[PDB]
RNA sequence: AGCAGAGUGGCGCAGCGGAAGCGUGCUGGGCCCAUAACCCAGAGGUCGAUGGAUCGAAACCAUCCUCUGCUACCA
RNA sequence: CGAGAUGGU
C-alpha cells in the first residue's frame, strides 16, 4: 500500500508535468479532448517508488544510466553504478495538489490527505512569492509540520535572482511559518539535480502514528476508473472511491459508509439527511488488486454505487468509516474565528489592497472547510470573532478542533482566516 | 498568418486576436466584384452577423454590396485589392466599439427596433451609452436586429 | 417493349419521356413506359412566362415529365405539355417509373430461358402472371411490385398460376437484396440514475424484465449516449408495430427501480 | 462511443439506385465601334480495402479503414 | 408599353 503520502503544492505559471514525472515516472493528467495547459489546475495524483543502489543516486528502471528525455537537443547522463541491483527505500505515492487559488478548498483537502508537503517554486514572477505563506500557515493550523521546498523552473535564471527569490521569501515568512524547510534546486528542462529531491523525501519526512486496530476511518476525494464497454449497460463494475485510510484494518466484504451522505427527497429542509453505506466489493493499490488494507496509505475502494456518480469528481472531500459509526454530523455550525494579518493571494512591486481583513456580516455566504471536507455557510448570527451558521451540505469530524474560512472579498472566494467549533 | 483584431495597438499580448481576411477580385472592367472569402469565420470570431461588417465597407467606400443564401458569397462591388481595404481593416472596431476611457473593445450591442435606439456596453471599465447619430450604419442595424 | 396494360396513353395524365430533337414548332420525344413511340411538345407549352434560352428548359438525351394533352388512336399521334405539371406530379411520375423499371428488370432477365429468339417471349411472359397481378388494381393505384412483395412473404401468389423458377427466384432477389436491411426503427430515451446501494445485484432484473414469456435465448440490444441518458431497442420491430413495446419497455425500466425504493418523474 | 458527412472529372457546394449533378469559379468563341450585361462550347478519367444482386457502381446492400461535424466517452 | 448602363488617342 504505502508508508507515507506526499503533496506536490505550488502557484500559477510554475509548471507541473516535468517535475511530477521526475520524482515518480508517472505523468499527472485529467482526460479531456483538449490541449494540456501549463498546470493540472485541480487535485490529482502520481503513483511512485523510491529506490537506490549501494551508493547515493536515483536510477531509471534500467539501473546503469540516468539518461534523460525532457529536451530534444541533448542527452544528460550519469552512471549510478555498473548495472547494480536496486533496493527499495519505502513505499510512497504523490498527491498532485491544485495549481490555482480558485480551488483553495480542494487545496486544504489535498494538504490534509498528504502526510508531508513538497512546495514548488519558479522564476516566472517577482521574488516575494505569496503562496509560501498561504499553504504553510494553513498546514501548521492543521498540525502537519512535515515540509520541503523545490525550485523547478530556473533553467535561464542567474544565481543572484534565485537568491533574491529565496531571501525575500525568507524575510516574508516571519509572521506565518517557521523557516526550517530545506530547499532543493533542479532544472525543469534538463532533469539536473532531481535525484536530490528523492534523497530529501527520505531525509526530512517521518512515518506518522496511526491506530491499526481501532474503528475504521477513511478520507475519499476521487472518482476512480469505470468504463463504457459492456454487454450489460448498468452497474457492470460499480463505482470506485479513491482515498487514504486514517484508522483501522479494512477488508473486502466489510460494510463501509460516508458520514454526510445525502438530503432525502420530499424533506422540507435540513431534516432527514442520512449517511450512505454498502459492502466493499474490491480493493486496488500499487497496480495490484487486494483483499485487505491498512491505515497510512493511498488506496482505491470498490462499491456497489451507480457509475453516473463517478463520471466526474462528485466525491471530493468526504469522510468514511464503519457502518453506524459515532462521529458527529453537522448541517449547522457554532463557530469562533481569527483572521489573517494581511490580504493574500498575489503580489508585485508595492501594495495592492494588502491591508487587514474587514469584519464579516450576516447578509453573505462563506466557503468553510473542516477536517478534509468543504461546504457553503450562511449566517444566523455573527460578530467580528464569533458566529452561528447553517450549511448547504453536511460535514463531519472526530473532534471540532479547527475550521478554515473563505469570504467573497471579490468575485470568487479567498481564504481570510481560521477558527474552531464552540 | 494571424493578427490582433485592431492595429492601433502594437502590443504582442493584446486581448483580441483573429484569422486573416482574404478576398477575390472577379470579372472585368465596368463589371468588377470583390468577394470576401473568410467573412463567416471572421463574423463568428467577432461575435456579429456577417451583414454588419460587409455593409460597413460599402458605407465608407461609397459602393454597392451583395448577400446571397443560394451561393454564400459576400460581395463589395468594384476592385478593392490590397491597401484599399487593408489601410482601414480596423474600422469595424475603431469607429464603433473602442471605449473612449481605455483601448479595450470587449463590447456588446442591444437593439430596440420599435423605438429607434441602439444600446452599447463595454465590459472593460463599465462604459455604456448608444451608437453615434452622424455615423452611417445605425439605419441598417435598426432594420436588421441581432440573433 | 411496353411496361403496361394498354397500347397507347390516356388523355390528361403524366408520362416519363426522353427528348430526341428540337425544331421550329416543337421538340420531338420518345415515351419510355411505351415502346419508344413518337410524340411532340409544342414551344408554346414550355413556360407561363418569357424564355431567355430554350437550351436550359430542354436539351437532348435528358429524361422529363409531361402531360398528354391530345391523342389520335388510328394515326398514332400524341401531343405533350410541360406548362401543366406540378412538382408533386413529377415525384409521382418518378415513383410510377421506378416501380415499373424494377419489375421490367426482373421480367427482361427471366425471359433469358427456353429459345428467347424474339420479343414474342417478352410479351408472353408479361401476359398471364405479371398482368393479372395488377390489371385488378389500376384504380386503387398499385402495380405488380406489390404482388411481388406479397409473393416474397408467401409464395402462394406464385403457386396460384403457371410458373418458372427464374420467375420465382429473380422476382424474390430484386426485393430481398434491397429489403434484407430491415433495420432498427425505434429506440427509447430514459433519464434514470440509480439510488440503490445494492445495484450491482438488484439492477440485473431491470436489464432483463423488459418482455414476458420469451425463450431463454431471446436477445435485446441496449445502448448509452452518456451515463444519465440510458437507451434500449424494442425487440427489433418496425415503427408501424413496435409502439406498444416502446411504451411497455420504458414503463418496466422505471417500475424495476420504483419497486425497489427509487423515485422518478413519470 | 451514439448519429451523420467525405474518399472528384476540373477550385469549391456534394446530386439520385443510369457512366458529371446543378447553381458557381476558370479558359476560349459570338454579339458591339468598344467595355460590362446576355448567349454558346471546352477540361486525358474503375471516387481507400474484401464480398454480393445488376445492362450498372462514388452514387442498391453487407464488412473493414480514417478524419472531421454535433452529442460527448473505451483514453 | 419585357430588359437597353458607359466612353484614351
Amino acid at each position: 500500500q504505502a508508508t507515507i503520502n506526499i503533496g506536490t503544492i505550488g502557484h500559477v505559471a510554475h509548471g507541473k508535468s516535468t517535475v511530477v514525472k521526475a520524482i515518480s515516472g508517472v505523468h499527472t493528467v485529467r482526460f479531456k479532448n483538449e490541449l494540456e495547459r501549463n498546470i493540472t489546475i485541480k487535485l490529482g495524483y502520481a503513483n511512485a517508488k523510491i529506490y537506490k543502489l549501494d551508493d547515493p543516486s536515483c536510477p531509471r528502471p534500467e539501473c546503469y544510466r540516468s539518461c534523460g528525455s525532457s529536451t530534444p537537443d541533448e542527452f544528460p547522463t550519469d552512471i549510478p553504478g555498473t548495472k547494480g541491483n536496486f533496493k527499495l527505500v519505502r513505499h510512497v505515492s504523490f498527491v498532485d495538489c491544485p495549481g490555482h487559488d480558485i480551488l483553495m478548498a480542494t487545496m486544504l483537502n489535498g494538504a490534509a490527505v498528504m502526510d508531508a508537503a513538497l512546495l514548488l517554486i519558479a522564476g516566472n514572477e517577482s521574488c516575494p512569492q505569496p503562496q509560501t505563506s498561504e499553504h504553510l500557515a494553513a498546514i501548521e493550523i492543521m498540525k502537519l509540520k512535515h515540509i520541503l521546498i523545490l525550485q523547478n523552473k530556473i533553467d535561464l535564471v542567474k544565481e543572484s535572482q534565485a537568491k533574491e527569490q529565496y531571501e525575500q521569501i525568507l524575510a516574508f515568512v516571519q509572521g506565518t511559518v517557521a523557516e526550517g524547510a530545506p530547499i532543493i534546486p533542479i532544472s525543469a528542462q534538463l532533469k539536473y539535480n532531481i535525484e536530490v529531491v528523492c534523497e530529501y523525501i527520505v531525509k526530512k519526512i517521518p512515518v506518522p502514528p496511526r491506530d491499526f486496530t481501532s474503528e475504521p476511518r477513511l478520507i475519499v476525494i476521487r472518482s476512480f476508473d469505470v468504463n463504457k464497454p459492456g454487454c450489460e449497460v448498468d452497474d457492470l463494475k460499480g463505482g470506485v472511491a479513491g482515498g487514504s485510510i486514517l484508522k483501522g484494518v479494512l477488508k473486502v466484504g466489510q460494510e463501509i459508509e460516508v458520514r454526510p451522505g445525502i438530503v432525502s427527497k420530499d424533506s422540507e429542509g435540513k431534516l432527514m439527511c442520512k449517511p450512505i453505506f454498502s459492502k466493499i466489493v474490491s480493493l486496488f493499490a500499487e497496480h495490484n488488486d487486494l483483499q485487505y488494507a491498512a491505515p497510512g496509505g493511498l488506496i482505491g475502494v470498490g462499491t456497489k454505487i451507480d457509475p453516473t456518480l463517478c463520471r466526474a469528481d462528485r466525491m471530493v472531500g468526504q469522510v468514511l468509516g464503519a457502518v453506524g459509526a459515532l462521529p458527529e454530523i453537522f448541517t449547522e455550525l457554532e463557530i469562533s474565528y481569527f483572521l489573517l494579518r494581511r490580504l493574500l493571494g498575489v503580489r508585485t512591486e508595492g501594495d495592492k489592497k494588502a491591508a487587514k481583513v474587514q469584519k464579516l456580516s450576516k447578509n453573505e455566504v462563506l466557503m468553510v472547510n473542516i477536517g478534509s471536507l468543504s461546504t457553503g455557510g450562511r449566517v444566523s448570527a455573527v460578530k467580528a470573532d464569533l458566529g452561528k451558521i447553517v450549511l448547504t451540505n453536511p460535514v463531519c469530524t472526530e473532534v471540532g478542533e479547527k475550521i478554515a474560512l473563505s469570504r467573497r472579498v471579490e468575485k470568487h472566494w479567498r481564504l481570510i482566516g481560521w477558527g474552531q467549533i464552540r | 498568418m494571424s493578427v490582433n483584431v485592431n492595429r492601433s495597438v502594437s502590443d504582442q499580448f493584446y486581448r483580441y486576436k483573429m484569422p486573416r481576411l482574404i478576398a477575390k477580385v472577379e470579372g472585368k472592367g465596368n463589371g468588377i466584384k470583390t468577394v470576401i472569402v473568410n467573412m463567416v469565420d471572421v463574423a463568428k470570431a467577432l461575435n456579429r452577423p456577417p451583414t454588419y461588417p460587409t455593409k460597413y465597407f460599402g458605407c465608407e467606400l461609397g459602393a454597392q454590396t451583395q448577400f446571397d443564401v443560394k451561393n454564400d458569397r459576400y460581395i463589395v462591388n468594384g476592385s478593392h485589392e490590397a491597401n484599399k481595404l487593408q489601410d482601414m481593416l480596423d474600422g469595424f472596431i475603431k469607429k464603433f466599439v473602442l471605449c473612449p476611457e481605455c483601448e479595450n473593445p470587449e463590447t456588446d450591442l442591444h437593439v430596440n427596433p420599435k423605438k429607434q435606439t441602439i444600446g452599447n456596453s463595454c465590459k472593460a471599465c463599465g462604459y455604456r451609452g448608444m451608437l453615434d447619430t452622424h455615423h452611417k450604419l445605425c439605419t441598417f442595424i435598426l432594420k436588421n436586429p441581432p440573433e | 417493349c411496353r411496361f403496361y396494360q394498354h397500347k397507347f396513353p390516356e388523355v390528361e395524365d403524366v408520362v416519363m419521356v426522353n427528348v430526341r430533337s428540337i425544331a421550329e414548332m416543337g421538340a420531338y420525344v420518345s415515351l419510355l413506359e411505351y415502346n419508344n413511340i413518337e410524340g411532340m411538345i409544342l414551344l408554346s407549352e414550355l413556360s407561363r412566362r418569357r424564355i431567355r434560352s430554350i437550351n436550359k428548359l430542354i436539351r437532348i438525351g435528358r429524361n422529363e415529365c409531361v402531360v398528354v394533352i391530345r391523342v389520335d388512336k388510328e394515326k398514332g399521334y400524341i401531343d405533350l405539355s410541360k406548362r401543366r405539371v406540378s412538382p408533386e406530379e413529377a415525384i409521382k411520375c418518378e415513383d410510377k417509373f421506378t416501380k415499373s423499371k424494377t419489375v421490367y428488370s426482373i421480367l427482361r432477365h427471366v425471359a433469358e430461358v427456353l429459345e428467347y429468339t424474339k420479343d414474342e417471349q417478352l410479351e408472353s411472359l408479361f401476359q398471364r402472371t405479371a398482368w393479372v397481378f395488377d390489371d385488378k388494381y389500376k384504380r386503387p393505384g398499385y402495380g405488380a411490385y406489390d404482388a411481388f412483395k406479397h409473393a416474397v412473404s408467401d409464395p402462394s401468389i406464385l403457386d396460384s398460376l403457371d410458373l418458372n423458377e427464374d420467375e420465382r427466384e429473380v422476382l424474390i432477389n430484386n426485393i430481398n437484396r434491397r429489403l434484407t436491411p430491415q433495420a432498427v426503427k425505434i429506440r427509447a430515451d430514459i433519464e434514470v440514475a440509480c439510488y440503490g446501494y445494492e445495484g450491482i445485484d438488484a439492477v440485473k432484473e431491470a436489464l432483463r424484465a423488459g418482455l414476458n414469456c420469451s425463450t431463454e435465448t431471446m436477445p435485446i440490444k441496449i445502448n448509452l449516449i452518456a451515463p444519465p441518458r440510458y437507451v434500449m431497442t424494442t425487440t427489433t420491430l418496425e415503427r408501424t408495430e413496435g409502439l406498444s413495446v416502446l411504451n411497455q419497455a420504458m414503463a418496466v425500466i422505471k417500475e424495476k427501480i420504483e419497486e425497489k425504493r427509487g423515485v422518478f418523474n413519470v
